RNA sequence: UGGAAUGCGAGUGCCUAGUGGGCCACUUUUGGUAAGCAGAACUGGCGCUGCGGGAUGAACCGAACGCCGGGUUAAGGCGCC
RNA sequence: GCCGUCGCUGGCAGUCGGCAGAGCGAGAAAGAGAGUGGCGCGGACGCUACGCCGCGACGAGUAGGAGGGCCGCUGCGGUGAGCCUUGAAGCCUAGGGCGCGGGCCCGGGUGGAGCCGCCGCAGGUGCAGAUCUUGGUGGUAGUAGCAAAUAUUCAAACGAG
């Protein structure tokens, strides 16, 4: 019974696993954030078979469904009611996300206003 | 080492030049100090010409 | 600003852009202009011919004021005076020629590059070049020497 | 796999001015449309030069404009230079010109106007000459720069009249060995 | 220690990356290095070219007059051919009208 | 009648890093009994490069690499692994 | 099929609407030319032109060069009538997602007083290594060991022992 987007095409992801950094499973000091390996002998860098995979532009997402949420919208962070009224005329393609640091008192006004304007809110039930 | 065409330069930085760098951050203060002394001198010698 | 420079783009690249084989070492080849007559000879002879050796006489206690002699060509002579000086003399019937005093404009020698407008003029100067004197005379002018 | 080299795929050429000037870009918007929607190659050439850098847009002296606009058959045409029209004191008489330029020096404006001439701006040229008809496109000397004295064969090679890089000029500064037979050699 | 002494391996590969360009050819070559005695006279030949300027104009105009005077006296299958004629936008303009008029 | 075929847009100028230990294969080739030895020519490779085959392997054979679906192949294979 | 790059130095200012008339892809130069005589009041989107759109080819990479980062860190000028004790920073999280990625957003918890977005400016601005510095903690491990110089035993007292 939620607000629906103008269209809801099929979202295709060329990949869903994250790219884990080389050897980030072997040490705690190596975080999983990706880093382009650059060792001379690095077998990940040389693209040996069965090794960790490197990101490259080929994995890029379709321009038509890029950044699109599972609901079919695209999010836009808002901090108050005034910021919410920009989405008045793109309410069938962009939803509202209320910033984490907005007090519970101010959320009710935003969540109420968005209901009047038919703007979708991704986190309407938070800090209640 | 020289690289292709260029000028042959002989910078005079073979001494301890950093020990004797005269900065000029007191320049505005100097200008105020000299101006304050010109006005105080003109008052002292008035009505004689300030220039001298 | 350091945010627009290579150092920000060489982060995470071993060798910081100086190579893995040759590396960045302190002073390979010598400091400054060392090697001119030696392992750096080709550079000096290719781009700095004449660099080595001595030519000509020495002059102790040179005083560059004594040789002060700014020069002006004839193509710029009429700019030393006002515009209304040249037009008034161009259109006058008595034939009176204006005086152009180059020394007043800060020049000592008059040189002959260019051509003069067909107009008499009296030129004062410490020095003149031969072709300058002929060109000033060609338009009915006169050369006057000052000290 | 296809057997081809990729080192020349990307052509190096300006597609817009490096300059962030908003009036230059308004002219570029104007002449982007004209170059696209008219079959005039004059519009294309002007558009290209609005992108060109400062050293690719040399200033045109007043004397040189008069010389090129005095050639037979060029009467009552508009001189067009994508650059600055400087003044030339070495000129005595300025005729009546009609010029279009990006800039005209303060003293060159008075001389051109005092002679009855007209000074356009490139937005006025489009209204006057949408296709560039009746124009005389002019360029300043491109090799008129101190740098081109230093280019070519290295000064220490036979018959190389290149200008060297010397801190000072005089008898003691790169004139002994390699520049006279008396000291080693000459070439 | 000992090392390699000399080779030209990989050298014709480097030479051909930017091509072994032939020297540039201009329709006018420099007179550098030609016989000084012959160059001295060639300069003298050029220096006095203007002496015979009037004579050249007279001959050229005279030659032009004779040249102009002489001129002023002197002056696959038949079906597929036909179809190719009709299908021509200009030549077959009337022929296409004829078939259209008859068609009506 | 732009005067052979074929293919292809070219010319030109500045500034410029790294490199300046190489090594391997067919053919040719010097020294050495020979060497996975030392030294050359040509081309191609490895270095800088993964991928299918050679069980395994810097270089051999095939073939060069954006992320995918279907189809077909190369060199190699089709007792079982 | 999708992503990006390169190329076409490609197309779009024509949204020219009731002061209207819908075209300029089509084998083959140049005008949907101008004139002189013989009922309803209606018609999607677009165009941050640094934008949007189309078509074709292509995509290995050390050393090295370049571009673009709505990648990230700290401070300054502007701006957000910005956020914040109705809870800032920080920190934790088998929570929901976004992006090729650098990373980011939201939910929940803890915390207790500050903080961030955008346009610019600035830099002591990004760590896996350096027998790196300083601090902390492991396994080894309840392990090596508590073995030089002959030696202790009985009863009682104090005492929780
Ligand atoms: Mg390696
Ligand atoms: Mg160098
Ligand atoms: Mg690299
Ligand atoms: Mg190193
Ligand atoms: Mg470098
Ligand atoms: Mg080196
Ligand atoms: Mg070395
Ligand atoms: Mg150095
Ligand atoms: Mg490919
Ligand atoms: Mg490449
Ligand atoms: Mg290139
Ligand atoms: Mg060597
Ligand atoms: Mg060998
Ligand atoms: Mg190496
Ligand atoms: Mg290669
Ligand atoms: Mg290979
Ligand atoms: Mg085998
Ligand atoms: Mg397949
Ligand atoms: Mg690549
Ligand atoms: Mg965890
Ligand atoms: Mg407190
Ligand atoms: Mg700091
Ligand atoms: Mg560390
Ligand atoms: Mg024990
Ligand atoms: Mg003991």
């Amino acid at each position: 019974a939620a607000l629906r987007p103008l269209v809801k095409p099929k979202i295709v992801k060329k990949r869903t696993k994250k790219f884990i950094r080389h050897q980030s499973d072997r040490y705690v000091k190596i975080k999983r954030n990706w880093r382009k390996p650059r060792g001379i002998d690095n077998r990940v860098r040389r693209r040996f078979k069965g090794q960790i995979l490197m990101p490259n532009i080929g994995y890029g997402s379709n321009k038509k469904t890029k950044h699109m949420l599972p609901s079919g919208f695209r999010k836009f962070l808002v901090h108050n009611v005034k910021e919410l009224e920009v989405l008045l005329m793109c309410n069938k393609s962009y939803c509202a996300e209320i910033a984490h640091n907005v007090s519970s008192k101010n959320r009710k006004a935003i969540v109420e206003r968005a209901a009047q304007l038919a703007i979708r809110v991704t986190n309407p039930n938070a800090r209640l | 080492a020289p690289s292709r065409n260029g000028m042959i330069l002989k910078p005079h930085f073979h001494k301890d030049w950093q020990r004797r760098v005269a900065t000029w951050f007191n320049q505005p203060a100097r200008k105020i100090r000299r101006r304050k002394a010109r006005q105080a001198r003109a008052r002292r010698i008035a009505p004689r010409p300030a220039a001298g | 600003p350091s945010r627009l420079r290579k150092t920000r783009k060489l982060r995470g690249h071993v060798s910081h852009g100086h190579g893995r084989i040759g590396k960045h070492r302190k002073h390979p080849g010598g400091r400054g202009n060392a090697g001119g007559m030696h392992h750096h000879r080709i550079n000096f002879d290719k781009y700095h011919p004449g660099y080595f050796g001595k030519v000509g006489m020495r002059h102790y206690h040179l005083k560059r004021n004594q040789s002060f002699c700014p020069t002006v060509n004839l193509d710029k002579l009429w700019t030393l005076v006002s515009e209304q000086t040249r037009v008034n003399a161009a259109k006058n019937k008595t034939g009176a020629a204006p005086i152009i005093d180059v020394v007043r404009s800060g020049y000592y020698k008059v040189l002959g590059k260019g051509k003069l407008p067909k107009q008499p003029v009296i030129v004062k100067a410490k020095f003149f070049s031969r072709r300058a004197e002929e060109k000033i005379k060609g338009v009915g002018g006169a050369c006057v020497l000052v000290a | 796999g296809v057997d081809i080299r990729h080192n020349k795929d990307r052509k190096v050429r300006r597609k817009e001015p490096k300059s962030q000037d908003i009036y230059l870009r308004l002219l570029v918007k104007l002449y982007r449309f004209l170059a696209r929607r008219t079959n005039s190659t004059f519009n294309q050439v002007v558009l290209k030069r609005l992108f060109m850098s400062r050293t690719n847009r040399p200033p045109l002296s007043l004397s040189r404009m008069i010389r090129k606009m005095k050639l037979p058959g060029r009467e009552n045409k508009t001189a067009v230079v994508v650059g600055t029209v400087t003044d030339d004191v070495r000129v005595q008489e300025v005729p009546k010109l009609k010029v279009c330029a990006l800039r005209v020096t303060s003293r060159a404006r008075s001389r051109i106007l005092k002679a009855g001439g007209k000074i356009l701006t490139f937005d006025q040229l489009a209204l006057d000459s949408p296709k560039g008809r009746g124009t005389v496109l002019l360029s300043g000397p491109r090799k008129g720069r101190e740098v081109y004295r230093h280019f070519g064969k290295a000064p220490g090679t036979p018959h190389s009249h290149t200008k060297p890089y010397v801190r000072s000029k005089g008898r003691k500064f790169e004139r002994a060995r390699g520049r006279r037979a008396s000291r080693g050699y000459k070439n | 220690a000992k090392s390699k002494n000399h080779t030209t391996h990989n050298q014709s590969r480097k030479w051909h990356r930017n091509g072994i360009k032939k020297p540039r050819s201009q329709r006018y070559e420099s007179l550098k290095g030609v016989d000084p005695k012959f160059l001295r006279n060639m300069r003298f030949a050029k220096k006095h070219n203007k002496k015979g300027l009037k004579k050249m104009q007279a001959n050229n105009a005279k030659a032009m007059a004779a040249r102009a005077e002489a001129i002023k006296a002197l002056v696959v299958s038949r079906k597929l051919h036909r179809l190719a004629y009709i299908a021509h936008p200009k030549l077959g303009r009337r022929a296409r009208a004829r078939i259209a008029r008859g068609l009506r």
